[PDB]
RNA sequence: CGCACGGAGGCGAAGAACCACAGAUUUCCGAAUGAGAAUCUCUAACAAUUGCUUCGCGCAAUGAGGAACCCCGAGAACUGAAACAUCUCAGUAUCGGGAGGAACAGAAAACGCAACGUGAUGUCGUUAGUAACCGCGAGUGAACGCGAUACAGCCCAAAC
RNA sequence: GAUACAGGGUGACAACCCCGUACUGAAGACCAGUACGCUGUGCGGUAGUGCCAGAGUAGCGGGGGUUGGAUAUCCCUCGCG
RNA sequence: GCUUUACUGCAGGCUGUCGCUGAG
């Protein structure tokens, strides 16, 4: 059975996206929804993810663009993992 | 043209491909990518 | 004494005299408006049926085939031919309506197995042939110890391959001795001189 | 290493499935450090914990959930 | 208009495509037939005896 | 710790590597079977054709592959005849359908060294380039028998 | 040394350096779910009895294909039987 | 390749006959 998130997505602009929008980058699996990435963000960090913008990515990986609501800090986040 | 999500995942292979054959290897072996495929010079399927 | 089976044999020895002429006079109109290949409860020849091995059993089959009458429906030569070869109308096939109706009847009915057949009679531009086809798979035939052979694996498709007793037939493979140089143990074998 | 296989068997199905989404997490914990190109890695754990969550699915058929 | 060069221009469709059955090239996508193995035409995959000599 | 002799690191006396057998996992397309599609997608599926049937896809079957071999159908021409039409190339090439581990054949309405004789069938050697065919041209071409191989004979329909 | 002087490897020509090699032994697969053995059934003979024994068949004719098949091959088709 | 009252054949059309096909 296949897992929906695959790693982070850390490069410059996926830090300009977590610095200033809170928005944490993820490549996820190809057959998952903005949906099933929302969902799966929340179960495996404990956050409230408000929006999810998706994108098949030339590498053949799909990558997210997962925004969190404002109780959350995605600086804070991605520094424990 | 408009490519489909398949297409994308065969154009995105053949980009892969298209790498060099690491610095270790050639150590590993003590002393060539045959599938140099340029954009221009050679041709994709489909 | 005679069975009453014997008077349905001796009937269609002559099937254009007495009742049986009124009855096929009937029947094929009914035919003529029936399709390709269609599966009949009982045989309309009993004797002949159960001679070639029928039985009022569970896994046996039986079905009505409709061939075309004449010879080879044959597209005339698109390139050079010596004149030898260049005929259209005189050309006739070499298996008989016969093995055609049996080969229709099996591809109807994929799983089934051809058993036999036999003639029931013809109007002006078709014939009809009823086929005895069995399942193999059943096991009402599987314990059957006079029907049972059919089951095997090289069984399997026997009236493509010519195994039937009108594929055999057709093949010449009647005679034993003279005449037979050719066509035993197989029309193949033999270069294709049959 | 860390892991064996009588470790697994001496373990009840719910403390495998525990063990299961453990080893989930210091995997994509492990994949998380490679995506980032750090320093202080240990490529040999990586691989062995792949061969764990193998050998705890295994066990998981065997014994019937 | 010459037949050779000036002819090559209009060349911009796409016909034979990657097929789904046997990864070649001959999936002609406005017949939706594969020239190579014959899907699109039949269950049964492309094959002939002229594809080798005849003894062999 | 594959090919593959690197760097880092790791596994192995809790007996790893490696080999044999068995088992687990086994994405998507693919006969491809819920429907569609250039390997993806859309809203529970043996699609299609069949047998049985509790008449419900409930129980089953078929499909496609395989080096060639095998069986059943369709069937050229170059060529040869110093031309060419029958003939020849050849029932060859090629095409359609189908089985198996081998196929097919097979227990005489046989043979017919005519016998006071043989005794299912393939195949091998021979019979023999004989008999037979043939613009009686070029060419084509068996069989019975014999010596071997291996051997194995049986079941229905009907009578009652 | 040798029931082992087959072959290979090893820094150059190796029976005796290493793998093997002869000898002996083990396992799997095939033969084969066969042979042998066994269970059960029951072989056969006399006399009488025209009770039974496979039809578009056997066979004939028209037209074709095929074969060495010639009047005397095998087959298809149409009609008759 | 093409032509035709070249040789030989093959489709096709026309026509008789048999089958389908029966009653007065
Ligand atoms: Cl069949
Ligand atoms: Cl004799
Ligand atoms: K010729
Ligand atoms: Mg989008
Ligand atoms: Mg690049
Ligand atoms: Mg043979
Ligand atoms: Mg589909
Ligand atoms: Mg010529
Ligand atoms: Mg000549
Ligand atoms: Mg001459
Ligand atoms: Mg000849
Ligand atoms: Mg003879
Ligand atoms: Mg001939
Ligand atoms: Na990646
Ligand atoms: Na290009
Ligand atoms: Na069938
Ligand atoms: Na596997
Ligand atoms: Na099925
Ligand atoms: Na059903
Ligand atoms: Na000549
Ligand atoms: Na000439
Ligand atoms: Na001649
Ligand atoms: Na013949
Ligand atoms: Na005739
Ligand atoms: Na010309
Ligand atoms: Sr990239
Ligand atoms: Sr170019
Ligand atoms: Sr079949
Ligand atoms: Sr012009
Ligand atoms: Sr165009
Ligand atoms: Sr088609
Ligand atoms: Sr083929
Ligand atoms: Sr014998
Ligand atoms: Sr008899």
């Amino acid at each position: 059975s296949w897992d929906v998130i695959k790693h982070p997505h850390v490069t410059e602009k996926a830090m300009n996206d977590m610095d200033f929008q809170n928005k944490l980058q993820f490549a996820v699996d190809d057959r998952a929804s903005k949906g099933e990435v929302a969902d799966a963000v929340e179960e495996q960090y404990d956050v409230t993810v408000e929006q999810v913008n998706t994108q098949n990515t030339m590498d053949g990986e799909k990558k997210a663009v997962v925004r969190l609501s404002e109780d959350d800090d995605a600086q804070e986040v991605a520094s424990r993992i | 043209g408009k490519k489909s999500k398949a297409t994308k995942k065969r154009l995105a292979k053949l980009d892969n491909q298209n790498s060099r054959v690491p610095a270790w290897v050639m150590l590993k072996t003590d002393r060539r990518n045959h599938k140099r495929r340029h954009w221009r010079r050679n041709d994709t399927d489909e | 004494a005679r069975s009453a089976y014997s008077y349905i044999r001796d009937a269609w020895k002559n099937p254009g005299d007495g009742q049986l002429a009124e009855l096929q006079w009937q029947r094929q109109q009914e035919w003529r408006n029936e399709g390709a290949v269609e599966r009949i409860e009982r045989p309309t020849r009993l004797d002949k049926a159960r001679s070639q091995g029928y039985k009022a059993k569970q896994g046996v089959i039986v079905a009505r085939v409709s061939v075309r009458k004449g010879s080879a429906r044959k597209r005339r030569h698109k390139a050079g031919r010596r004149s030898k070869r260049q005929g259209v109308t005189r050309i006739t096939r070499r298996k008989d309506i016969q093995r055609v109706a049996e080969e229709r009847a099996s591809r109807t009915f994929p799983n089934l197995r051809v058993l036999n057949s036999y003639s029931v009679g013809q109007d002006g531009r078709q014939k009809w042939h009823e086929v005895i086809l069995i399942d193999p798979n059943h096991p009402a035939i599987q314990n059957d110890d006079d029907l049972s052979w059919i089951c095997a694996d090289d069984q399997a498709d026997r009236v493509f391959r010519g195994l039937t007793g009108a594929g055999r037939r057709n093949r010449g493979l009647s005679g034993k001795g003279k005449g037979s140089e050719k066509t035993r143990p197989s029309l193949r074998s033999n270069g294709g001189k049959g | 290493t860390v892991l064996h296989v009588q470790e697994i068997r001496d373990m009840t199905p719910a403390e495998r499935e525990a063990e299961l989404d453990d080893l989930k997490t210091e995997l994509l914990n492990a994949r998380a450090v490679q995506a980032a190109g750090g320093a202080p890695e240990n490529p040999g754990r990586i691989k062995e914990l792949r061969k764990a969550i193998a050998r705890i699915k295994t066990i998981q058929g065997e014994e019937g959930d | 208009t010459g037949a050779g060069t000036p002819s090559q221009g209009k060349k911009n469709t796409t016909t034979h495509t990657k097929c789904r059955r046997c990864g070649e090239k001959s999936y002609h996508t406005k017949k939706k037939v594969c020239s190579s193995c014959g899907f699109g035409k039949s269950a049964k995959r492309r094959d002939y005896e002229w594809q080798s000599k005849a003894g062999e």
